[PDB]
RNA sequence: AUCAUUUUAAAAAAGCGUAAAAGCUUAAUAUUAGAUAAAUUAAUGUUAAAAAUUAAUUGAUACUUAAAUAAUCAUAGAUGAA
């Protein structure tokens, strides 16, 4: 490669730094998929008025904003610049991260729920969010992310993990909540797959499942196949 | 903000250190941009070198490189004729360096060092001529000023300090002992 | 001991043979008809902008009679704007003693320099004049290109007739209008526009012979051979011309600022193609006896009409087989 | 002249190089003498068994000159000898059935290195890793075997 | 930026002049026979080399006409004590010419006469299928050379007919 | 030539030229690719 | 796809630069920094280039001459011409137009002698 | 946070009593309550509330 | 099937080409010259160091997602601009 082979043989020992480094990142990420980073984000903005219509803003390249509130809370609707909105996506953490909005001295927590774009014109129409308050239930989306395990024996060879759900909807009642979920599927098998109640049993005290959204705890996420050769030998014979 | 122009120069610097020296910069941006814009125009009128000492120690958290040079370019013009002044620059220039992460990724080689020796070549006479004239409160700040500056040249002051402690060994304070033991330990670049 | 640029190192530079040395006994005009050189590039390129000249366009004169005179030079304003105010003055719309029921009008009109007419834009070539002549088919269109050269005077007299009120008083008015091609009118006791024949010499910009030698300076020179036609000028040779634009102190540097300016200059040259004068190119002669170019005597009738029995070589004469030369002199 | 008009890959037996008409389709229009050519081939390959098929390249030039160059035999043919099969899998990756052991790979790599001009810069791990990827495409694997095989002479098109 | 280049031949010798005011800049070419000057705006900066007799230009004015300004300036100087040249050929059976004192007689299967007559050119025959023209202006040459071409040009099927000695030729199969 | 309102480039060598209000395509290889817009 | 049938030939208009040379002599000062590398590249184009478009007796060299004022590119043409171009100030583009100022004339000299110094049309198509 | 990786822990030293000396040659920054006579009666009552209160609240501020 | 090596870099190839071969060009890339990389916000008071700084914006250039505005063209009938 970038150095001749004859010199690389002298420096073949050097490449431990290559492999010793990749230990560090990929292990760090693999265990940090779950945790929200502890870093405050802020979004200066302005109130709504009946004067500022859409198309007026959209030559000025501002954007509307919409928030849906929760039990007993009123809705709030705001104005902001487009480039704020895309920068809020451009984090890793966008699916769940808590973003604030400073109008004046006030701050309003939120989450990302979604955005609409005018498809034929392809400019930003609005940026929709969901309120978060500490002492009350709050909808969030906990994605599932499965680690690899070379410790089970069926997972290693000729079998295939099947992630039927990407995430879980829940209700959180406290400040810091987990970004995602991480699973070590060693004890799983063809005989038992994972089911949502196996997760419900293992969560913090501030979290609960939103039964209004899911179907049943007996529903299952991670499924494991049988062996391939045991099919393939039977396929030919 | 209604009476910015009624202030002298240094009575604005006191606001900078009063607010920006701790974690929240309590003031706004515009109120500091005003202070930040006035001062670097009126450097031609700050009388003393201590008045630069207060200044640099307060304005140390600036992200713009362009104005540190204005300060040091000024200090290269105003000669110093005492010894407390030179101490008052090393101890300040130590903590108030311009870090390399704020600097650009592409740059002249080792240009952080060239910012230093403009001072250290401007100081080397005074601190060397009269280092015997030295006392316990002004004593500590040199060992710190040099250790924080990563050099190996300033031995002569230290020899004049070797002779100093042993005489006053008994009359020392609890405070002047640690900084010596901590200073001489890592004198010339952790030797 | 280090890189210092030399001073006196230049070698001889090989001199090539001249056409006299190489092709004697042949037509000198070959190596004397120099390459064409369009002037219109230069005044655009090297930045000559003619000073804005502001001559007279029209004029109003009174007499102790009631009769007023209205005079116009059609080479100075456009055609329409000349023709609007005619219909506004020929009636008496500026005269506050104006009744449109008047059988009499004390307003007279004169026009001069109708050959050269101002028409803003690409209109002298494209626009047309149409009419029909009673018979089927008909519908004859004509170009301004016909009028503006052959008979431009119907045109000025044709556009007036369209702005005037369509009525019976018209003919009495148009009986009191007069047009000329020359720079004069023949009436006496009235003035005449002075024509502008001068043309700006831009000679002070590209010629030392106009300036005095003590104001000038030589910054660079090639040879030790100094012209006698240039004597009395100093020689303060720059160390700076020969430096390319990197080795100088000031470098012009593309940047968000200058590129922003670049785009302003770009629109300027597109915004000026619109303000350009177009001209009717004249008909052409193709007499081979006049041109400096070669030609053909394809047929026989081209001989008699031009009397080209001379330049044709007779048939009673030998020929030339091969004209190679091995040695090239020096 | 010295400029290269064309390059051709071929396959030849060592000492039985002979003006076969099934090679004049390539070297015919280039005006090259098959007889004068094959002479210089068989002369060099007298230290090689005659059953074996090699390959060669020919930088045919603008003046119909030539400069032949010799390379080791086809790497696939060498493994069919050890494997004692003639034809390999349609599919690959999915259908893996054949087996060699490393102790011959270490010996057939030396064949490539001792002769081929391209690998003069190369080490043996390098060469051995080249064929393993060639083995993945074929239905072949590298597994320890104590036993030896018995002789086989898999075909070649010549 | 495009930094256009002005060639100067070797027979020519030049000078560069400015005011004390430095608001005017112009340049002077001078030969045994001729002399010629031209200025430079305040927005055109200049570099010179005696090593190459080449001059380099930047333009803060961003005028695109300069690319034409070059070719005129360059060729107008090489038009002093040097020719331009061109060569013509043909290939065919019933084709020929005859040459008599810059009066070329063409016979290419046409009923009518085909005389070519050169005003202030040079024409010298090197073979039956070849003739060179020479003249100091390039623009009159092509008008002089192409008239010969228009009598017969290359067939797109066979390279039979006349052609310049340097040209893009087209070919198309026919009657395989 | 053939008058295509919607012009189109067939080969890479095709290219556009504008002479006033006139527009067209030309190719240095295939002279059948050339067009006009009318 | 589709087969071309129009064959556009561009062999006769091919005009390379180093074709009328007989020899060359690079000269180098190790004290130049702009006049070294310019001569490095030329020496490649004299040998790395193709020999068809050169003469048969073309031999290019390279020498380190500390005694020179500046690094040079000496050259010799067919019909007698000879020059030198120092390189501490110039570019590779300013050099080529000098070479054209010779190569354009040698044609005007050799064609008059009867020599066809041109290439066949079939050498390079578009 | 990045902060944990570039923070000199302030425990294990009576910092401010130590740290205020090393600057004390800078006179203009030396705080002075009695310089503000109108509020000095108020400001000082606050600091009593700080130290006298439970915990070590002011002492935990920078620490 | 998509492995592997030599290379400063080079696809069991994104395409043209061949009876099959050969041959041509892009991706990836080097030498040389010219040449874009400029402005900022928020943090732990001061002590680690032959040494190392996070989150984030705007803007110049190229690749890329693409849309919008403005002008031009987008054949015309039958007594004569209509
Ligand atoms: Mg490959
Ligand atoms: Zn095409």
């Amino acid at each position: 490669t970038i150095v001749g082979s004859q010199f690389d043989a002298q420096t073949e020992h050097v490449n431990k730094l290559a492999l010793d480094l990749a230990n560090k990142k990929y292990r760090k990420m693999a265990l940090d998929q779950a945790v929200l980073r502890k870093e405050k984000v802020v979004v200066p903005a302005e109130f709504r008025t009946e004067k500022d219509s859409l198309i007026s803003l959209k030559k000025e390249l501002r954007s509307p904003v919409y928030i849906k509130g929760h039990t007993g809370i009123p809705d709030v609707d705001l104005i902001a610049d487009n480039r704020q909105v895309f920068s809020i996506r451009r984090r890793l953490q966008f699916q769940n991260q808590s973003f604030y909005f400073k109008v004046g001295n006030e701050e309003f927590r939120c989450t990302y729920d979604h955005i609409q774009i005018h498809p034929m014109e392809k400019w930003l129409v609005y940026s929709k969010y969901r309120r978060y308050v500490v002492g009350k239930p709050n909808s969030i989306f906990l994605p599932i992310n499965i680690l690899p395990t070379f410790q089970n024996n069926a997972i290693v060879r000729g079998s295939e993990i099947v992630q039927l759900l990407d995430g879980i909807w829940v209700n959180s009642y406290n400040d810091e909540y987990p970004h995602s979920i991480v699973i070590d599927p060693e004890n799983l098998s063809k005989i038992r797959p994972l089911r949502i109640g196996d997760i419900h049993n293992f969560l913090p005290d501030g979290v609960e499942i939103d039964k209004t959204k899911c179907l049943s705890l007996h529903q299952k996420v991670i499924k494991i196949t049988g062996d391939k050769e045991r099919k393939l030998d039977i396929a030919l014979q | 903000m209604q009476s910015i122009h009624h202030y002298p120069v240094m009575e604005l610097v006191k606001m900078r250190y009063a607010s920006c020296a701790l974690s929240p910069k309590s003031l706004s941006r515009d109120c500091l941009k005003a202070i930040h814009d006035i001062v670097f125009t009126e450097l031609h009128n700050v009388p003393s070198v201590l008045d630069l000492s207060h200044l640099l120690f307060a304005f140390r958290h600036i992200n713009s490189l362009k104005y540190y040079n204005l300060i040091l370019d000024e200090i290269c013009r105003r000669p110093i004729k005492t010894l407390q002044e030179a101490i008052a620059l090393l101890f300040v220039f130590s903590h108030s360096l311009f870090p390399n992460y704020k600097r650009k990724e592409i740059r002249e080689k080792d240009q952080d060092l060239k910012e230093k020796h403009k001072i250290v070549d401007h100081l080397a006479d005074a601190l060397a001529n009269n280092a015997k004239q030295i006392q316990g409160d002004d004593f500590v700040r040199v060992l710190i000023g040099l250790n924080n500056l990563q050099l190996t040249t300033f031995k002569d002051v230290l020899t004049h300090i070797e002779r100093y402690i042993i005489k006053n060994i008994d009359t020392l304070d609890a405070f002047q002992t640690s900084n010596a033991l901590y200073g001489f330990s890592k004198a010339n670049n952790n030797a | 001991s280090v890189w210092k640029n030399p001073t006196n190192y230049l070698p001889e530079k090989a001199k090539f043979p001249s056409p006299k040395e190489l092709f004697p006994k042949d037509n000198e005009n070959s190596w004397k008809t120099l390459n064409d050189l369009t002037p219109s590039l230069f005044k655009d390129v090297q930045g000559f902008k003619e000073k804005q000249v502001q001559r007279a366009a029209y004029m109003q004169i009174a007499k102790p009679n009631g009769q007023m005179y209205h005079i116009f030079d059609a080479s100075k304003m456009p055609l329409g704007r000349m023709c609007q105010k005619i219909a506004f003055f020929l009636q008496g719309k500026h005269r506050p003693t104006f009744k449109n029921c008047d059988q009499v009008t004390y307003d007279n009109i004169i026009v001069v320099n109708a050959a050269n007419i101002m028409l803003t834009g690409k209109k002298a070539l494209l626009k047309t004049v149409k009419y029909h002549t009673g018979f089927v088919g008909g519908l004859k269109e004509k170009s301004y290109k016909f009028f503006l050269t052959e008979k431009p005077e119907q045109l000025v007299f044709y556009c007036i007739s369209k702005m005037l009120p369509k009525n019976l008083k018209r003919r009495d008015l148009l009986k009191k209008v007069e047009i000329y091609r020359d720079f004069q009118h023949e009436k006496q006791g009235l003035p005449n526009f002075v024509p502008y024949t001068e043309k700006e010499t831009f000679d002070q910009y590209f010629n030392p012979f106009v300036h005095n030698f003590e104001d000038l300076v030589i910054k660079f020179q090639s040879s030790k051979e100094t012209p006698k036609e240039l004597e009395g000028i100093k020689k303060e040779i720059d160390p700076e011309i020969t430096l390319p634009f990197n080795q100088r102190s000031k470098i012009f540097k593309l940047n968000a600022h200058n590129r922003r300016v670049m785009k302003q200059w770009k629109m300027y040259y597109r915004r000026l193609r619109r303000y350009k004068v177009h001209k009717i190119k004249a008909p052409k002669n193709r007499d081979p006896n006049l041109s400096n170019k070669s030609f053909m005597i394809t047929s026989d009738r081209q001989i008699k009409d031009f009397n080209l029995h001379n330049r044709i070589v007779p048939e009673e004469v030998p020929e030339d087989d091969d004209e190679i030369m091995r040695t090239i002199p020096r | 002249m010295a400029e290269i008009k064309a390059i051709i890959n071929l396959r030849l037996l060592a000492g039985i190089a002979k003006p076969n008409p099934k090679m004049g389709q390539s070297l015919g229009p280039l005006g090259i003498n098959m007889m004068h050519f094959c002479k210089d081939f068989n002369a060099a390959t007298a230290h090689i068994r005659s059953d074996i098929p090699l390959r060669v390249q020919v930088a045919a030039k603008v003046d119909r000159s030539y400069s032949y160059i010799i390379k080791p035999p086809e790497t696939s043919w060498l493994i069919k000898k050890v494997i004692m099969k003639e034809k390999l899998t349609q599919y690959a990756g999915h259908v893996n059935l054949d087996y060699i052991d490393v102790r011959y790979v270490y010996e057939i790599a030396k064949i490539k290195k001792e002769i081929d001009i391209d690998f003069k810069r190369a080490t043996l791990e390098s060469i051995c890793n080249c064929i393993i990827g060639q083995c993945n495409s074929m239905g072949v694997n590298v597994s320890i075997i104590d036993e030896k095989p018995k002789p086989f002479n898999p075909k070649a098109k010549v | 930026m495009k930094r256009n280049i002005l060639f100067i031949p070797f027979n020519i010798s030049y000078s560069y002049i400015e005011k004390n005011n430095n608001t005017v800049k112009f340049l002077y070419l001078y030969n045994n026979d001729y002399f010629f000057s031209i200025n430079f705006n305040e927005k055109q900066s200049i570099v010179i080399n005696e090593d190459t007799n080449t001059i380099v230009v930047e333009t803060r004015n961003f005028n695109n006409k300069i690319n034409l300004f070059n070719n005129e300036f360059n060729k107008f100087i090489y038009s002093w004590d040097n020719f331009f040249f061109n060569k013509i050929k043909f290939t065919g059976k019933g084709f020929k010419w005859k040459k008599k004192e810059t009066n070329l007689f063409l016979f290419f299967n046409r009923a009518h006469k085909c005389f070519f007559i050169g005003n202030n050119i040079i024409l010298k025959r090197l073979s039956k299928s070849k003739v060179i023209l020479l003249k100091n202006n390039y623009n009159h040459l092509i008008h002089d050379s192409i008239l010969v071409r228009t009598i017969r040009s290359n067939n797109i099927f066979t390279k039979r007919g006349l052609r310049f000695s340097r040209q893009i030729i087209l070919k198309k199969k026919g009657k395989t | 030539m053939k008058i295509k309102s919607a012009l189109k480039k067939y080969c890479q060598h095709c290219y556009i030229v504008k002479r006033g209000k006139k527009v067209m395509i030309k190719c240095k290889i295939d002279p059948r690719h050339k067009q006009r817009q009318g | 796809g589709k087969k071309r049938r129009v064959q556009v030939f561009t062999g006769s208009m091919l005009q390379p630069l180093y074709r009328y040379l007989l020899s060359a002599k690079i000269g180098v000062n190790p004290l130049d920094l702009h006049g070294q590398n310019i001569a490095k590249q030329i020496f490649l184009k004299c040998k790395q280039a193709r020999p068809k478009y050169l003469q048969n007796d073309f031999n290019a060299t390279l020498v380190q001459d500390n005694e020179a004022p500046a690094s040079y590119f000496h050259a010799k043409f067919v019909n007698g011409y000879e020059q030198k171009w120092y390189l501490h100030k110039s570019t590779e583009e300013e050099i080529n137009r000098n070479l054209k100022y010779f190569n354009y004339q040698i044609e005007m000299e050799r064609n008059l002698q009867g020599h066809d110094d041109e290439y066949e049309d079939e050498e390079t198509q578009l | 946070l990045q902060k944990e990786l570039y923070f000199h822990h302030r425990n294990g030293k009576h910092f401010f009593e130590q740290a205020d000396r090393k600057i004390s040659f800078l006179n203009q920054f030396t705080p002075q309550i009695e310089k503000v006579p109108e509020l000095a009666e108020t400001l000082k009552t606050i600091l009593k509330i700080a130290t006298e209160s439970e915990g070590s609240p002011l002492k935990r501020a920078g620490i």
